[PDB]
Parts: C-alpha cells; sequence; structure tokens
C-alpha cells in the first residue's frame, strides 16, 4: 500500500487542523518567494523562531 | 550661507532602480527593513495610499 496511511476518522480529525507536524514542514518550504502574497510562519522563521 | 530652508543636493539618490526578485535593503516612504521587491497586479490601493 505505501507508508502514508492515516485513517478516515484520522482524516476528519486531520483535515480541520492546518498546522500539524506536516503542515509546518510544507509551509516552511513555501517561504522561498512568498508566491501568493506572504505567510506568517515565514516572518516567524526569518526572525529566529 | 550654509543655513536655511532652500536645500541643495542634501537629499539622496531616490532612484527608480527597483531590483525585483532579489533580497535587498530598503527605505521607501519611511519604513526601513530587509526584503524583496516582486511585481504583481492588484488594485485595492488608492492614489493616496
Ligand atoms: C505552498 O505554495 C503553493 C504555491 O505557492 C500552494 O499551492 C500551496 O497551497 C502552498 N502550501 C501551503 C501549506 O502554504
Amino acid at each position: 500500500c505505501g507508508s502514508s496511511s492515516r485513517s478516515l476518522l484520522e482524516d476528519l480529525l486531520f483535515n480541520k487542523v492546518k498546522l500539524s507536524d506536516v503542515g509546518f514542514v510544507e509551509a516552511y518550504n513555501n517561504c522561498t518567494g512568498g508566491s501568493e502574497i506572504r505567510d506568517l510562519l515565514c516572518v516567524q522563521s526569518f526572525n529566529g523562531i | 550661507i550654509n543655513s536655511g530652508t532652500t536645500c541643495s543636493n542634501d537629499l539622496l539618490y531616490s532612484n527608480t532602480e527597483v531590483s525585483t526578485g532579489v533580497c535587498v535593503n530598503y527605505d521607501l516612504y519611511g519604513i526601513t527593513g530587509q526584503g524583496i521587491f516582486k511585481e504583481v497586479s492588484a488594485a485595492y490601493y488608492n492614489n493616496w495610499q
């Protein structure tokens, strides 16, 4: 199947939650250029936090 | 002589040399900082903002 396996109740839990431990990585990757307007986590990450 | 309200070349370059896409240092309209110019189209600004 492949090791990316949540569950369905885990999906319902994990779709209403923006900043989980994978949303943080995929939002921190998005700081090279902004590319829509801006982000808040990029302003945090470029300030040491 | 050397004192008054009629100033001669005391103001800086104020060039129209916007360097897009790169990380630079800026002071436009009073606000200092280190960032990026990046061209885009948007129209919620007014002619006094
Ligand atoms: C990252 O950026 C891309 C394009 O800029 C966008 O499609 C995507 O939704 C962004 N993801 C996050 C988590 O901000």
